């Protein structure tokens, strides 16, 4: 009938090793893990009724005397982020039926913090604004105001000079937006920079 | 190539019809439709056991499928209700691995004078940025769309960039309280501080926006929003 997962979600830095739990209930066999990207493509992992496999980095074992399954990721890399599904065939049914996933957020190690707010003019009166180069251990507050926005943190990797860095965006309307009081709204580290 | 389902977005006034297509060359019997609401798991529409043989699923009121050959496992909408929006998967089995499509984006809405393309924006790498870490960050900023059917992605010199790009995961709603809020979504491009100090270098950010068709009749006083890009440029600045 179900396929419960668990942790509901799951944040981890750069090197760490993940598992990722699968119960089920005695009317399914036959499970199988699958990644969804942040594009939403589904990509099978491991057919994996009983035993354990191995695939690189990443690895599954079915307990099916003890009705669960485990997924581990070894050396979690940033590319490994997405959600985790189990899914099985309830018995009888060739019906193949999902858990609810496990959000997996893989975070860089940010070799040297910087963080800085930065204000960033449009191209063609309108301006945004930057927060960037903070550790991963930041988290980047919403909005407590209608009217401001702040989107959530996200990774950009600049590939060819083995660089990744965290960054949000913050912008408004109103007449007394301050890129120095959009991410004050929130807390930043110790030692945010704030030119001019 | 595998399993391929069409159209990859559409949008539906309430009461259409339309079939989302998937096909499958790999002669495998077993055929499932998903559908999976934004931060939710899969939950089976319909599923089929090989050629001509059709089970409902967990989900299959309002939908209808048919099977009459391996390759094809259709699945048909008779009357769009708003609750049909969603993102529909098809996907085949063999052998007990999972095969899937790359998913269908389905937004059914009460009047059609609630879509609206983005408008586009770019903003130039600041100053102090440049002098602080030789790095120079663009941002792009596409507001104000409806559905969130959009494909962002930089060009630079008049090829498409994925390094040193990151586009926000899910965009944000306008007005966070309203079902079909208008949608804000950035992304940046980080380049060298030499690159964007060079002004023979040329920057545009794009959205690809999934609009109305010539299905659809319009009414208002605006352009009709459909499907379209949307872009915004920048030259890298010397000064």
């Amino acid at each position: 009938i179900q396929v419960e997962q668990s942790p509901p979600d799951l944040i981890l830095q750069e090197g760490a090793n993940s598992t990722l739990r699968c119960n089920f209930s005695d009317s399914v066999n036959n499970l199988q893990w699958f990644h969804q990207n942040p594009w939403g493509q589904l990509i099978n992992l491991f057919y994996i009724p009983s035993g354990t496999k191995q695939n690189g980095r990443l690895s599954a074992t079915t307990v099916a005397t003890e009705r669960y399954s485990l997924l581990y990721i070894s050396s979690s890399q940033t590319t490994d982020s997405g959600v985790y599904f189990c899914a099985a065939l309830i018995q009888g049914a060739q019906k193949l039926v999902f858990g609810q996933g496990t959000r997996l957020t893989i975070n860089p190690n940010i070799q040297n913090p910087d963080p800085a707010v930065y204000q960033l003019r449009d191209s063609k009166d309108k301006s945004v604004c930057l927060f960037t180069d903070f550790d991963s251990q930041t988290n980047v507050s919403q909005s407590k105001d209608s009217d401001v926005y702040i989107t959530d943190k996200c990774v950009l990797d600049m590939r060819s000079m083995d660089f990744k860095s965290n960054s949000a965006v913050a912008w408004s309307n109103k007449s007394d937006f301050a890129c120095a009081n959009a991410f004050n709204n929130s807390i930043i580290p110790e030692d945010t920079f704030f030119p001019s | 190539a595998g399993v391929t389902q069409t159209p990859k977005f559409r949008i539906l006034k309430i009461g259409q019809s339309m079939t989302l297509q998937c096909t499958q060359d790999m002669n495998h019997n077993y055929m499932y439709w998903y559908r999976q609401d934004p931060g939710m798991g899969l939950k089976l529409i319909y599923y089929s056991v090989g050629a001509g043989i059709t089970d409902k699923g967990e989900v299959p009121n309002g939908y209808n499928v048919s099977r009459s050959t391996t390759e094809d496992f259709p699945l048909r909408l008779e009357l769009a209700a708003p609750s049909q929006t969603s993102v529909y998967f098809c996907a085949s089995t063999y052998h007990g691995t999972g095969y899937f499509g790359e998913g269908s984006w389905l937004t059914v809405v009460e009047d059609l004078n609630k879509v609206f393309p983005p408008e586009v924006a770019v903003f130039e790498p600041s100053e102090a940025e440049i002098s602080h870490t030789q790095k120079a960050t663009l941002v792009c900023l596409a507001t104000g769309f409806f559905p969130d059917h959009v494909e962002l992605s930089w060009w630079v010199n008049g090829k498409e960039v994925h390094s040193g790009v990151c586009t926000d995961p899910q965009p944000l709603k306008e007005q966070p309280a309203l079902n079909d809020s208008r949608y804000a979504l950035s992304s940046r491009l980080r380049v060298s501080a030499t690159f964007w100090q060079n002004p023979r270098n040329h920057f545009r950010c794009q959205v690809q926006f999934y609009g109305l068709s010539e299905n659809d009749e319009w009414t208002q006083d605006r352009a009709k929003p459909v499907t379209q890009i949307v872009s915004a440029e920048a030259w890298g600045r010397a000064d």
